[PDB]
RNA sequence: GGAGUAUGGUCACAAGGCUGAAACUUAAAGGAAUUGACGGAAGGGCACACCAGGAGUGGAGCCUGCGGCUUAAUUUGACUC
RNA sequence: GAUCGCUAUAAGAUGCACGAGAGCGAAAGCAUUUUCAACUGUGUCCAUUAAUCAAGAACGAAAGUUAGGGGAUCGAAGACGAUCAGAUACCGUCGUAGUCCUAACUAUAAACGAUGUCAACCAAGGAUUGGAUGAAA
RNA sequence: UUGAAAAAAU
RNA sequence: CUCUUCAUGGUGCAGCCCGUUAGCUCGUCGGGCUUUUAACCCGAAGGUCUUCGGUUCAAAUCCGGCCGAAGAAACCA
């Protein structure tokens, strides 16, 4: 009936973490130090190349729906993210596949927040002065 | 010879500027002589708002809006078409 | 079975605050170690004022409670930066803008720098003396636009930090 | 499990050459737009099988 | 052009900095704009150019032209569209 | 037990968004908040005390030198993996000097407005930075 | 993703 | 002496510890792409998988002496 360590509704908060290399998708609960799936974009796929693609995103955006289904969880608020920390701040396209994905799974989307982290004064750049040519 | 009356830049008074980098290059660019752009857009497109809306846990949550600014280098912003090569006369627009 | 029963909680908030329970926090079990470890597990992150006090009039905020502070949100910390105008900001943390008037006409309006210590003088001999902390918004970061009024006009004053 | 969805309007042809249009279709089931990218002869009056309609054909 | 090089002097721990030729060689070197051509530069259209295809040729036997080889001579013009 | 998530700790460096054909400085240069110069005002004072300057002197980006401290990020040299006919390069990973501070050197830049300093005259227009002076509370 | 070269005077 | 491993075109590497008739590059010849050369692509030939037996419906390929190299360990005529 119910597996052991389930509950009923509960809230939990959705990590969409999407670069251009790869997508993850993590969650964990209110506190956050307690963490129930994650599962990446190179977890569904067999191409380094395909990491990135909005069809692995979204198939681990679902999985992470079914299994947050049996613990009991029923809602997900949404922090998406990418690598903006000195690098490009716009989120791979793996960002949107899995959000539409887990709210196309009969999932409740609670709050979303673009939680990139934005430097208020940063270090140096890889590339140097003339950047990647 | 001279192409540009400004030389490509903003800084008149000055001597020396701060350098930033490049969105797409990570280059060294003067903060006057960068192609600067302001963009403002939804965190969820607009293909996917409405599958937000018919599962919302919320009453009148509104989604929020990305607000980043970016700085291209000339290289750059040519080869995304940020900016265009334009006519000798044309090249005197502002707007 | 990874999880194997594990246990899920509740959190209390204090008795001000109408909401006292947010959520469940899953630990593990009893062993050599303790369950009461959460303690110190205080970091329970609720858009705070327009969950908990229920009401979306509030929803631009942030709390965190220790089993601590309070943060403005990253959207509406972006949305009230103006391109054109100058950011006033001292130490809690609160952010202000000289605002614009319905008869100027010039672009930009920007204050002096004596002007601008003016302005971050009265900001921090209100924040203390009215240094609970007052819980709730209560409108005053509104005799810091009628204080300030009196040397320049300011609209976008916000409160978006307390540790 | 296949639903098929009626072809409302045609936005144009991509991919390289013209081999592929993109055209926006509604779902009769629940009047669901979708956009999609079409192999072959299409006109505004028929209608499309998708077999598939979770992703969107946006195509960045 | 030789060349900011040799030599002389001077400064520096040094790298080098400052001053600074000649022999010899050569009808040009160079500046701004014009027109054309070209761009693995941008924009707009077109062609069985390609796409969706059909028939194929290239593989085999034979006919025929070209090169080569041969021979007294194997007459010769044409060699990307 | 990586990538990932939540806290706490220590140094290093940096100073986003505001941030602009805006300001200051002789030039180089100057952006977290808590001695000098300049304009304006003037029924103040001196009375030619001024301008340009061989020689001479001070400041002078970055890199570089010497000796300490620091050493996070990035990274001339270098070591790998690609690409290539080759690649000792562009591309990816790691990484010494260096990048930061102190003391002493160095004195060069597309050190450019490629436009020497001082003075007189000089068409039309919108706007801006800082004062003064009228109206507008 | 890779694209090196085209002897002198007319 | 005991245990273990390997051998394949001119060359170097593949191959299935069950098996049904052996490949990838360089090397040779010819053709294709190009206005032409160099790069680039393709086809053919090139070994029958060290040597002899069993193992069966068939063995580079499973097992045995034999070859001819390699690693560890031992040694009273």
């Amino acid at each position: 009936e119910v597996i052991p360590g389930s509950t009923k509704d509960a809230f939990g908060v959705a990590h969409i973490y999407a670069t251009f290399n790869d997508t993850f998708v993590h969650v964990t609960d209110i506190s956050g130090k307690e963490t129930i799936i994650r599962i990446t974009g190179g977890m569904r796929v067999k191409a380094d190349r395909d990491e990135s693609s909005p069809y692995a995103a979204m198939t681990a955006a679902q999985d992470v729906a079914k299994r947050c289904k049996d613990l009991g969880v029923t809602s997900l608020h949404i922090k998406m993210r990418g690598e903006g920390g000195v690098y490009s701040k716009t989120p791979g396209p793996g960002a949107q596949a899995a959000l539409r994905a887990l709210a196309r799974a009969n999932m409740k989307i609670g709050r979303i927040e673009d939680v990139t982290p934005i430097p208020t004064d940063c270090t140096k750049r890889k590339g140097g002065r003339r950047g990647r040519r | 010879t001279s192409k540009r009356r400004n030389n490509g830049r903003s800084k008149k008074g000055r001597g020396h500027t701060q350098n930033v980098r490049c969105s797409h290059c990570g280059r060294c660019v003067p903060k006057d002589k960068a192609i600067k752009r302001y963009q403002i857009k939804n965190i969820v497109e607009a293909a996917a708002v409405r599958d937000i809306s018919d599962n919302s846990a919320l009453t009148k949550y509104k989604l929020p809006k990305t607000y980043m600014k970016l700085e291209y280098c000339v290289s750059c912003g040519i080869h995304g078409r940020v900016v265009r090569v334009r006519s000798r006369t044309d090249r005197r627009n502002r707007l | 079975e990874p999880f194997s029963k594990k246990e899920w909680y509740n959190v209390k908030v204090p008795k001000n605050f109408k909401r006292r329970t947010v959520g469940q926090i899953v630990v593990n079990k009893t062993a050599g170690t303790r369950i009461a470890s959460e303690q110190l597990k205080g970091r329970v992150v609720e858009v705070n004022l327009a969950d908990l006090m229920e009401n979306e009039k509030f929803g631009a905020y942030n709390y965190k409670f220790k089993c601590h502070g309070l943060k403005l949100t990253t959207d509406k910390l972006r949305s009230i930066v103006k391109k054109w105008c100058t950011l006033i900001e001292t130490s809690i943390f609160c952010i202000g803008f000289t605002s614009r008037k319905s008869n100027q006409i010039k672009k930009t309006s920007y204050a002096k720098s004596a002007q601008i210590k003016k302005i971050r003088k009265i900001m921090n001999n209100l924040i203390t003396k009215e240094a609970v902390d007052y819980l709730r918004e209560n409108k005053l970061p509104k005799e810091i636009v009628a204080k300030c009024s009196k040397v320049f006009s300011m609209d976008n004053v916000y409160i978006r930090k307390v540790k | 499990p296949v639903i098929y969805a009626q072809v409302t309007e045609i936005l144009g042809r991509t991919g390289s050459r013209g081999g592929v249009l993109q055209v926006r279709c509604d779902i009769m089931g629940e009047n669901r737009q979708i956009l999609r990218n079409v192999k072959g002869p299409i006109r505004v009056g028929d209608i499309l099988t998708l077999l598939e309609a979770e992703r969107e054909a946006r195509r960045l």
